[PDB]
């Protein structure tokens, strides 16, 4: 749950010399005291207990462990790395609602996939290096960065698909029908037709892009479910 | 902040009988450690609430045995074995998992028995209301049972619905039964005019209402 | 350990005031203190919580602002300050002792209550009742004493001594427009009633003011 | 001055000065020997330790001679590394006054059989060497007595709070700067042609640019959640009104881009946006007549998106320089 | 999965002086304290006995050796299937039209991706030269053969742009690459006759272009493929 993690920190004290049958530890407080503690400003104390150890098996065994429960100030964290994170992420949806012809769609797309990996490689410097579990963070951006890249696919293809001309592609009958008529109506795009063959080509170029820019923006939204349940 | 809801408002049950309490919370409370933090607290009258259950199941010390918890992600409840006279009191579910920390929303404990109709009764002001400048008219409803009370201020055929005071007592000890004080003020310069008035009440025992009516004008 | 609360307090309204709890017998610094608020209806809303070790605080949504808290700990006292008080503010409010997913809520303040009104000290002005003469007369009658015009709480209702205790039925105070006022009433034999002398008792601390007034038949 | 981990890191002389009873002697007995020096482990010590001491040591570690006066005077000037924490303020980075503090006092004897005097009431800076980095405003050491839980008796202690100011010109130069020209060219997407076909590079080297900049000062100021440096605002505003830029250029892109045979021009976009919107600009169309329908209404889109550059290139002019303004005057302005 | 030792033996005091018994064979867990990037696999200590040069005495020893396996989803998430995503741009640029004007900087940038996240993971491993990693020679395979697409692309961009007001089109290259490698690649030109002699030849060329593109996304694809299953599986089937 970084930036918004608890930790459960402990400190067991113990005698290196003397076992239970030459001294018992007692504890004086059930609670660690806080009557001269100075505020630390990134991090907020929850609960100090302490508890009293033995070991039924052992009889020998005995120690004394304060459980600190501490709670992160989310803000810094909040400011420097979701904020940033969050507005690199709302760019990979552009990529589908920009037209072929500007001839800019990889620059901004590469961009935004060299935005994620960086951010991507700097949480991975900010924890710890451990593999039991995965901070949600870093899973959903590495969902966009997959994402992503399949957006760079899906333009490269329809890069393809608009540089096409009747000299050198001829287009089936089923993709007329198909890209044409069908698809459009239910995107309502209505194409014109107020009257060539190279403009069928970049139509049916825009109409993917039109159908991934869906795609991209109820998955996206619906990738809040992966952020949301973080706060 | 999570929302904790109690059901039933209130739980009348005899002595001896088995109480079961309900608490939902509007979104699971579980928490990483393996365990949900949930207390049951419970408030007698007049007094600081104190703690039953806590960690769902853990039972507080000092506490009768009857009591016990359960529950899972976001449904939890509280037995009571058998019902006794202390046991009588308001009982809250407490969530501890997350900030904030809210309280529930409360369920009321009673014990029933053989419903006794009530004994209506009418007191008309007295010379100090007079001298003093006013006209106070109460009505009296004693050693009732169960709250299907209901009490109407007809007056010479006219329901006067203004003014009407809503004061019961709760549950007694030695009747476990309740009351109902219903006042109007009246000033001389009103007291003195109207001719009748009357104190209707309907009860779950009589179907009828009950009247109760004296003459100004005599 | 024992948590002391602060006295009663009687407030204008738009003023503030400043609650303390006190808290003794142990680590006072290394505790929440909880902040309750029970409205003389119904219902336990939590304020916010107050770590004395710390200046760490938290707040429910709906007292954000309304309430402040601030710890001391050379005295082992906390204190939370309620700004713009309104009528709804007036409640009971309790201090708790909490360590959050370790300890729950087992020691409480006394409680505080607090009152916002307008109106200043005033002496109560008791009107005994009794049956009116329209009315049949029965093994059974009931009696009639009436408290008005007072303020603050609390007015102590009794009769002669304890003269005849068991079942009084005295009711909670209510406002009519500002001021206080109560009820009571008594069965007792018909015929015992009018050979034997009954009086309702009044006494109101913050007024310093006692009363007796007997009540004889019309 | 450790911002990120919040340590002051101090090279002191621990001076202290007492009296001993047992050590007295008449110098006329011993050939005239006025006083000498020892060493501090064959005599009794005070116990002065530093109660917020981090990464460092509580006590005296070094152990020099001390000086012992005939009169039973003893003087002992150790020095001493000291790692106190203190809490950092960058607000103004880099134009912060940092605040640190020293808090000195017997450990184990309290006011009724060890009681400190402040020799003078200010830090000694004959000897002190020129940092370069940081310059001391003042560092006066103030005497406080307070009572402990621990213990029932009342432990006197000096704390000494350095009020050191940085000297700005080199985080100036190397951060501040690059930022501001970076800024420079937030608004200027919106001034290039469509045709150029490189609003997407500019804004996005813009945008990456300030990212890499955050992420710089972010491996400076301490990770608290308590204050916000005003650079770190300013460069996070900057932030979300680039990107709120990147979206707008993908737009006017979009909408320079279209023709008659795949998308049609409504009545009310081209009446507001070729009649009432460039009027209000100050910017007038040439009144031309071209016949050609095809080519004509493919000049109008290419207007349009044109008009609409002109609309954000005022308001981000505004917002820049209204945000700028109102960030970073009232502050200068105490 | 690691191998490390420690080597635990009396410095001045021979076999005949100091005998080491060992108490137990594996070294004692019961108070281990979970890393979250190591797991122990197997710590046994072995009792070994040699001769140095120094001095004429046996000395005994006893060595642990520890056998640690590491935990891969944190490389895993962090290193390689971010390498995957970048890999799988590497035959893009083949499948790019040459007039969009950007498949020198996706190539460039595949490149460049590619060469930094060779250098992060030299930042990790030891500067040894006994083994190389399979990630370090998958990834310098991949760049070698990004570079080849540079060249390739770049030869590709030159083709494209070829008119006849400066350059001439050969009767061998019209024959090849406009009858035979098209029927190959299943990629059918449209039967038009343009009548422009310079549009007309301005089109064959950027045909012949487009061709020559197919025909190293079939090699590029397989290549590729082959290459990483030609690298990895063997490993995988222990
Ligand atoms: C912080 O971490 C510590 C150590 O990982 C947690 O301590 C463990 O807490 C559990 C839950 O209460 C204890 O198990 C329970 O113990 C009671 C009493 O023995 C028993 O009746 C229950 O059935 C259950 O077994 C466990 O003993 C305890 N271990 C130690 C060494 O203290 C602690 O809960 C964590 N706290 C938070 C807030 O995450
Ligand atoms: C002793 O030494 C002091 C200086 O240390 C000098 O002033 C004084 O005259 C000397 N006295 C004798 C008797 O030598
Ligand atoms: C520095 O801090 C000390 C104690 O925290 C305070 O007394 C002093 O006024 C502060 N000085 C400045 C310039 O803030
Ligand atoms: C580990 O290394 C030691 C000595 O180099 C060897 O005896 C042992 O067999 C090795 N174990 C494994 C699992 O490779
Ligand atoms: C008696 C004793 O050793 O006290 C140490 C702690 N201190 C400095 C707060 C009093
Ligand atoms: C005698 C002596 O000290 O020998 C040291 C060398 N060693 C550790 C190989 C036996
Ligand atoms: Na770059």
């Amino acid at each position: 749950h970084f930036p918004f993690d608890q930790q459960n920190c402990t400190m067991k004290f113990r005698s290196w010399t003397y076992d239970r049958t030459e001294i018992d530890l007692v504890l004086k407080s059930e609670v660690a005291s806080l009557d001269d503690f100075t505020p630390s400003g990134e991090w907020d104390i929850v609960a100090l207990p302490g508890r009293r150890n033995e070991n039924p098996d052992d009889s020998t065994y005995v120690d004394i462990t304060y459980d600190f429960i501490i709670r992160r100030k989310p803000l810094f964290y909040t400011i420097n790395l979701i904020i940033p994170c969050v507005l690199i992420t709302s760019l990979a949806i552009l990529v589908f609602y920009l037209p072929s012809d500007c001839g800019e769609k990889m620059t901004l797309c590469i961009s935004v996939l060299l935005a994620l990996t960086v951010f991507l490689l700097l949480i991975s410097k900010i924890v710890p290096p451990t593999s039991l579990d995965v901070p949600l963070v870093g899973k959903y951006l590495m969902f966009t960065m997959v994402l992503v890249t399949f957006s760079i696919v899906t333009s490269v293809c329809v890069l393809n698909v608009h540089h096409r001309s009747p000299t050198t592609h001829t287009m089936a009958p089923w993709v007329k029908v198909v890209f044409l008529e069908k698809l459009p109506a239910l995107l309502f795009m209505q194409q014109p037709r107020h009257h060539s063959v190279s403009e069928d080509w970049k139509y049916v170029a825009m109409v993917i892009d039109r159908l991934f820019l869906w795609i991209f923006v109820f998955v996206c939204v619906f990738g809040t479910i992966g952020m949301f349940l973080q706060p | 902040d999570v929302l904790m809801t109690q059901t039933p408002l209130s739980l009348p049950v005899s002595l001896g009988d088995q109480a079961s309490i309900s608490c939902r919370s509007s979104q699971s409370i579980v928490h990483s450690n393996g365990n949900t933090y949930l207390e049951w607290y419970l408030q007698k009258p007049g007094q600081s609430p104190k703690l039953l259950i806590y960690k769902v199941s853990n039972r507080f010390s000092g506490v009768p045995d009857r009591f016990s918890g359960s529950g899972s992600g976001t449904d939890f409840t509280l037995k009571i074995s058998r019902v006794e006279a202390e046991d009588l009191g308001v009982y809250y579910c407490f969530q501890g998992s997350h900030v904030p920390w809210t309280f529930g929303g409360g369920t009321k404990l009673e014990i029933k028995r053989a419903d006794a109709a009530p004994t209506v009764s009418i007191f008309p002001p007295s010379s100090e209301q007079l001298t003093s400048g006013g006209a106070s008219v109460v009505c009296f409803l004693n050693n009732f049972y169960p709250k299907d009370i209901n009490v109407k201020w007809k007056i010479d055929g006219s329901e006067r619905q203004n003014g009407v005071l809503n004061s019961w007592t709760d549950q007694d000890s030695k009747d476990s039964t309740y009351s109902m004080s219903s006042t109007l003020t009246l000033t001389k310069d009103e007291y003195e005019r109207h001719n009748s008035y009357t104190c209707e009440a309907t009860h779950k025992t009589s179907t009828s209402p009950i009247v109760k009516s004296f003459n100004r004008n005599e | 350990v024992q948590l002391q609360q602060s006295g009663a307090e009687v407030m204008k309204p738009g003023a503030s005031v400043k609650i303390s709890c006190k808290g003794t017998g142990y680590t006072f610094s290394s505790y929440w203190i909880e902040w309750v608020k029970q409205r003389p209806g119904h219902g336990l809303e939590r304020i916010g919580e107050i770590l004395p070790g710390s200046g760490s605080t938290n707040y429910n949504e709906k007292f954000r602002g309304k309430a402040t808290f601030t710890a001391d700990k050379s005295s082992k006292t906390a204190y939370m300050q309620l700004s713009s008080l309104t009528s709804e503010d007036s409640a009971v409010y309790y201090c708790a002792r909490y360590l959050p997913y370790y300890y729950a809520m087992d020691y409480w303040g006394q409680g505080t209550s607090v009152t916002v009104s307008s109106a200043k000290t005033t002496p109560p002005s008791v009107y005994p009742l009794a049956p009116g003469s329209a009315a049949q007369t029965n093994s059974m009658v009931t009696l009639g004493c009436l408290v008005k015009g007072y303020f603050p709480e609390p007015v102590t209702v009794t009769w002669n001594s304890g003269s005849l205790s068991s079942g009084v039925h005295t009711f909670p105070a209510v406002l009519q427009s500002d001021l206080y006022t109560l009820s009571s009433s008594v069965t007792v034999p018909s015929s015992t009633w009018p050979s034997e002398t009954v009086t309702c008792n009044v006494a109101h601390p913050a007024s310093s003011t006692k009363v007796d007034k007997k009540i004889v038949p019309r | 001055v450790d911002e990120k981990n919040q340590m002051m890191t101090t090279n002191v002389w621990v001076k202290q000065e007492w009296h001993d009873y047992k050590l007295r002697w008449d110098p006329a007995d011993y050939e005239n020997v006025t006083s000498i020096r020892i060493p501090s482990e064959l005599i009794w010590r005070p116990d002065i330790v530093l109660y917020n001491n981090a990464d460092g040591d509580f006590a005296v570690t070094h152990l020099t001679k001390a000086h012992l006066f005939h009169d039973g005077r003893v003087q002992w000037t150790p020095p001493a590394i000291y790692k106190s924490s203190c809490s950092i303020d960058v607000t103004f980075f880099p134009f912060d006054q940092q605040n640190c503090t020293m808090k000195f006092g017997s450990w184990t004897y309290d006011k009724a059989k060890i009681d400190l005097v402040n020799m003078h009431s200010r830090v000694d800076q004959l000897d002190f060497w020129e940092s370069g980095e940081w310059v001391i405003v003042d560092a006066v050491g103030t005497y406080n007595t307070r009572k402990y839980e621990c213990c029932a008796e009342i432990y006197p202690d000096i704390t000494y709070a350095f009020v050191i100011r940085r000297l700005p010109l080199f985080y100036t130069i190397n951060l501040i700067i690059p930022c501001l020209l970076i800024s420079c060219l937030t608004v200027l997407v919106f001034y290039l042609p469509s045709e150029c076909g490189e609003k997407i590079t500019l804004c996005i080297s813009v945008l990456l640019s300030l990212t890499v900049f955050l992420l710089l000062i972010t491996e400076i100021i301490p990770s608290t959640s308590l204050v916000i440096p005003l650079i770190g605002e300013y460069l996070l505003f900057t932030m979300i009104f680039v990107t709120l830029s990147i979206v707008i250029t993908v737009f006017v892109l979009n909408v320079h881009h279209r023709s008659p045979r795949t998308h049609t021009m409504p009545t009310w976009v081209r009446r507001v946006f070729l009649d009432i919107v460039p009027r209000l600009l100050l910017m007038k169309r040439p009144s031309v007549v071209d016949t050609d329908f095809e080519r004509s209404v493919k000049e109008d889109w290419k207007y349009v998106a044109m008009v609409i550059d002109r609309i954000f290139l005022w308001m981000f002019i505004i917002v820049c320089l209204l945000g700028t303004v109102g960030l970073f005057l009232p502050p200068w302005l105490a």
